[PDB]
């Protein structure tokens, strides 16, 4: 019940930039709102946990319940958010961490009604502009991501390392935001279909932080084709398909990958179509530089997020 | 469990009890003294319920212990604060905290 003086959770959010005060509420008002907020229903599940729509004194949180299985990715996410100020409009915004009591592990943020991209690809087809909405908004997240902001307000370079249709959510506004950070590193292992060549072969620089920003980068390439497949072009679409789905099988293994994309050297298909669309073209040109076997050759987050702003 | 060190006198009469809300001022720092948290640095009064479990049970049993007006300086053990684990990023993995909390009022 509401008294004088309550705040809101963007009250509570605003009120909260001292150089190293992180990018949710105060660290010990978290706890207080995790303990008030009634869970309501189930919408996502995984070898991770489960997601829940959550109420707060009349608005909507997302609660992550972390399986026991994944909670390393619960301390790192958290530590990731708290010891950083990563604010963003295309990341998830993170509001609070907590354990209760054996143990059940929290992480509370903003909540996304329209869900994973992966779920709405599955459910529309797209125009030119909102494809490219959505490519444009996954890119500025992850140009955002990895690059290192200096002074009191900054945050160092992140890598993602997860990156993939089902960690990317959708806003009502039609721009995406890229969540899941239980796997980065700041300057379990990746989803195995979204490895890079690198990765799969286990060639990777493991000291090198670009090694890292340019395995996003390869899977950002394979998201970009998912969510290409389903603009309309003269009345055809392609049915939603994952990266890679007509040469490995479902839950495809650490082997199934390196034998399809390092031994064979395979890449998802262009289809003929989109060479008589524009946007599709250049979406198809940006593709193939994102899967360069060297991994040094791909384009940069900041180049791809500059080449969509220009594609419009 | 829980230190209480008064550094400034409540009313000695009015102490909070079950179903009341507390509304406080803080500085929590850890047990070398670096802050980690203010409400003093944002200006905006902190709330919680007692007999709720909405804090860490230092801050429960320590600002049960304080009339209206107090200033009070806890000092809470681990067990009493964020444990093994702590919270990532924040509080160390067995922590003692030190909270410089003001009772201003009760609601
Ligand atoms: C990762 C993701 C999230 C997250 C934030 N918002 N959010 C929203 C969803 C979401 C996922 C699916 C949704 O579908 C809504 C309709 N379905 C219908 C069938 C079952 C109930 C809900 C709605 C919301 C999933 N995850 C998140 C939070 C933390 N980590």
């Amino acid at each position: 019940t509401t008294n004088v003086g309550d705040s809101t959770l963007a009250d509570l959010l605003d009120h909260s930039c001292t150089s190293g005060s992180g990018s949710g509420l105060p660290f010990l008002v978290q706890r207080t709102v995790a303990r008030q907020i009634t869970l309501l229903e189930c919408v996502g599940k995984g070898r991770y946990g489960e997601v829940w729509r959550g109420s707060w004194q009349g608005e909507n949180v997302a609660v992550k319940i972390f399986s026991s299985r994944d909670e390393k990715s619960w301390f790192r996410e958290t530590e990731l958010y708290n010891t950083v100020m990563l604010r963003h409009e295309n990341i998830l915004g993170f509001i609070a961490s907590d354990m209760t009591s054996s143990t059940q592990l929290w992480l509370i943020t903003h909540y996304h009604e329209m869900g994973s991209l992966y779920d709405y690809l599955q459910l529309t087809t797209l125009d030119t502009v909102s494809c490219l909405r959505i490519v444009l908004s996954i890119a500025s997240g992850l140009a955002h991501l990895h690059i290192e902001i200096f002074g009191t307000q900054g945050k160092p370079a992140i890598a993602h390392r997860d990156l993939k249709s089902k960690n990317i959510l959708v806003k009502k506004n039609g721009q995406c935001c890229i969540a899941d950070l239980g796997l980065a590193v700041m300057h379990r292992v990746g989803t195995k279909r979204y490895m890079a060549p690198e990765v799969l072969d286990e060639t990777i620089q493991v000291d090198c932080f670009d090694s890292y920003k340019r395995v996003d980068i390869w899977a950002f390439g394979l998201v970009l084709w998912e969510v290409a497949r389903r603009m309309v072009s003269n009345g055809i679409v392609e049915d939603y398909k994952p990266p890679f789905y007509d040469v490995v099988p479902n839950d495809p293994s650490f082997e199934d990958m390196r034998k399809v994309v390092c031994v064979d050297q395979q890449r998802p298909n262009i289809p003929n179509r989109w060479f008589s669309d524009p946007t599709l073209t250049s979406l198809a040109k940006l593709m193939k530089e994102c899967w360069y076997q060297n991994p040094s050759a791909r384009l940069t987050a900041l180049r791809i997020k500059k080449t969509l702003t220009k594609i419009d | 469990g829980v230190q209480v060190e008064t550094i400034s006198p409540g009313d000695g009469r009015t102490f909070p009890k079950r179903g009341q809300t507390c509304v406080v001022h803080y500085t929590g720092m850890l047990e070398d003294g670096k802050k980690f948290d203010s409400s003093r640095d944002r200006n905006k009064p902190f709330k919680f319920m007692l007999g709720k479990q909405e804090v860490i049970r230092g801050w429960e049993e320590g600002v049960a212990q304080m009339s209206v007006g107090q200033r009070a300086k806890l000092t809470i053990s681990p067990d009493y604060a964020y444990g093994a684990t702590g919270h990532p990023g924040i509080i160390p993995p067995h922590a003692t905290l030190v909270f410089d909390v003001e009772l201003l009022k009760l609601e």
